[PDB]
RNA sequence: GCCCGGAUAGCUCAGUCGGUAGAGCAGGGGAUUGAAAAUCCCCGUGUCCUUGGUUCGAUUCCGAGUCCGGGCACCA
RNA sequence: UAUGUUCGUUA
RNA sequence: AAAAACCGUAAAUCCUAUCUUUUAAAGGAAGGAGAAGUCGUAACAAGGUUUCCGUAGGUGAACCUGCGGAAGGAUCAU
RNA sequence: CUUUUGAUGUUAGGGUAUUGGCCUAACAUGGCUAUGACGGGUAACGGGGAAUUAGAGUUCGAUUCCGGAGAGGGAGCCUGAGAAAUAGCUACCACAUCUAAGGAAGGCAGCAGGCGCGUAAAUUACCCAAUUCUAAAGAAGAGAGGUAGUGACAAGAAAUAACAAUGCAAGGUUUGUAUUGGAAUGGUGGGAAUUUAAAACCUUCCCAGAGUAACAAUUGGAGGGCAAGUCUGGUGCCAGCAGCCGCGGUAAUUCCAGCUCCAAUAGCGUAUAUUAAAAUUGUUGCAGUUAAAACGCUCGUAGUUGAAU
């Protein structure tokens, strides 16, 4: 008889939006930036 | 595929402490009574 | 009823999906050859596994066996046609030594980038996609077109590409300036 | 179950008495079945 | 079908030869604990089954109904 | 070689 | 050609029997699972009567006792 | 176990297209079986084959081809070279249609399509152009078959950019890196060639047609296994997560969110089954004093194995 609090934290979590950001890069071009970043700057 | 008969909170094991939300389902294929866990936070309210 | 034409899988998932030392090697290779996905390197190593399996089976057969001294030169001449083996490589023992980079160097995009035409392997990939490349009387828009030793000499720009002798520049760009010019004149 | 009955490594009921109790219960069940059938 | 008995909290039970209505459990707040059990404090909740009469006043004394339950039975 | 029981649950 | 009979092929229905599968049931009696019940203290230390086996009887319960075994014993030993 | 009721065989015959207990008459008592007969189960049509395979194996095969069987369940029969035929007939059983009530007619496990069932499966389309069959054989037919429709069952290729200049960083005037700003190109629409039985798709050609290339990639995770946060809020043994170990009572790296990151990618999860993993079914190749497991002991048939010459 204590199921009335089903999903309480979903209800009381504050809602925030996903903001604007920038379009993410996909495909071969996506692999470009993950590949190139790990030798040049670091050292 | 079954028909929901009732909703029941089931006690968790001893080391844990929770009230898992389950539904008693009568299967339409044979008529057996099973207990199905309802995954999700507010998903018990989503099923009448 | 059912169609009689075949179909096969050309890639095998690697198993053990989170080997760091495998993921790093495979990303190095992906980036340095500018290819779109690791499924592509999986296809290439599936191929290489097929060639290696055939070769390894042949080495168990003794020399001057008919099966070996038929399929060995069949495979060897096929390999030299693909160019993976040179004149300095002659036996069945060297097909076992082929590697993923020397298999990837025969892709169209790597060959064209090496020959010039494109200043980057990614530029070459996108250019073959935009169909500006010809392998001799026949234009290809397949970046993974494996080049044979009788094709690199006749890789060059396609005859319908704007860089190959077709329509020179942007039509709207070449029209707006001339309209402004006639209006001023 | 097998030859590793008893073996009280786990602090359980003594196997000899558990066997005795099961035998008593089997005797009662057999008598009940004889009475019914 | 007469002969008896009880109806008291949300459940279960006690009441100077009428005057006050009470314990346990359910029940919130507590006190204790790292937490929780157990324990201990205090809340709350009732025409004392329903009607009628007796009375200055009735849960109590009557009378009846209702439900549920303990003892009835005629000859040869 | 008299008797001498028990220690709630979790972490 | 109707129609009939007789051997045969023989559906189908009924009765009986057997088997297989599923299932009801007063009552009885197990097992498992419960976060925290009552009773004792059986085992692990020589666990306070060494433990255990087979067997038989007895007791609220764990269990106790007899006979014959084992050490997995608390003894590798005048 | 089989054997009255044909079981095994002999002899004679009947029957057949032919041999045969296939059936009949007489006769004899045979036939099979622990090398598993007779039974029971199969959510069992068999094979070619499929998945997984280092090698052995294990599991699957309703389904392209072959063989078998069936046309609601049985049985019977005509024609015919060929059928115990079923878009042939006869009857019963179960369903079920029309009826003027007397009587008629039925068989989608063919192609579509409908109900039901269920976790579970497409159009009541176009055509004989190809393949091939039947015919009185070019010319007609063919839901055979082909064509398209639906179609993230599987399978293959492959977009979601690429490039040049300055700021910034690393370094001895080389790489990465936000601004600009011009080229390239599909996706899209329109027309055409062509394709096609006709049409569609593909391919090719001409017009417009990409800057937030809004023509905007997702799925599932971030404690360990296992790649990736001791970041910020909320909840506070609740809600919830969690395959397993575990997390959650105020600092939650695990819940609910935001940001970031990781993984695979037009694909990514989940359930069940199955293979490897599993040398945890072991022939290769396990284990048996104490982890599970040497029969109390000996004899002994089958079986398995067996000196040298």
């Amino acid at each position: 008889g204590s199921l009335a609090r089903a999903g309480k934290v979903k209800n009381q979590t504050p809602k925030v939006p996903k903001l604007d950001k920038k379009k993410r890069l996909t495909g071969r071009a996506k692999k470009r930036q993950l590949y190139n970043r790990r030798f040049s700057d670091n050292g | 595929k079954g028909i929901v008969v009732e909703k029941v909170a089931i006690e968790a094991k001893q080391p844990n402490s929770a009230y898992r939300k389950c539904v008693r389902v009568q299967l339409i294929k044979n008529g057996k009574k099973i207990t199905a866990f309802v995954p999700g936070d507010g998903c018990l309210n989503f099923i009448d | 009823p059912k169609s009689y034409r075949n179909y096969s899988k050309t890639a095998r998932n690697p198993k053990r999906p989170f080997e760091k030392e495998r993921l790093d090697q495979e990303l190095k290779l992906i980036g340095e050859y500018g290819l779109k996905n690791k499924r592509e390197i999986w296809r290439v190593q599936y191929l290489l596994a097929k060639i290696r399996s055939a070769a390894r089976y042949l080495l168990t057969l003794d020399e001057k066996s008919s099966k070996r001294i038929f399929q060995g030169e069949a495979l060897l001449r096929r390999m030299v046609r693909q160019g993976l083996l040179g004149e300095n490589e002659e036996k069945l023992d060297y097909v076992l030594g082929l590697t993923l980079p020397k298999l990837l160097e025969r892709r169209l995009q790597t060959k064209v980038f090496k020959l010039g035409l494109a200043k980057s392997v990614h530029h070459a990939r996108v250019l073959i996609r935009q169909r500006h490349i010809r392998v001799g009387k026949q234009m290809v828009d397949i970046p993974s077109f494996l080049v044979r030793v009788d094709s690199e000499k006749h890789i060059d720009f396609a005859t319908t590409s704007p860089f190959g002798g077709a329509r020179p520049g942007r039509v709207k760009r070449k029209s707006l300036k001339k309209q402004k010019e006639k209006t001023e004149a | 179950h097998g030859a590793s009955r008893y073996k009280k490594s786990r602090a359980k009921m003594r196997w000899k008495w558990k066997k005795k109790r099961t035998r008593r219960l089997q005797k009662k069940r057999r008598k009940m079945r004889q009475r019914s059938r």
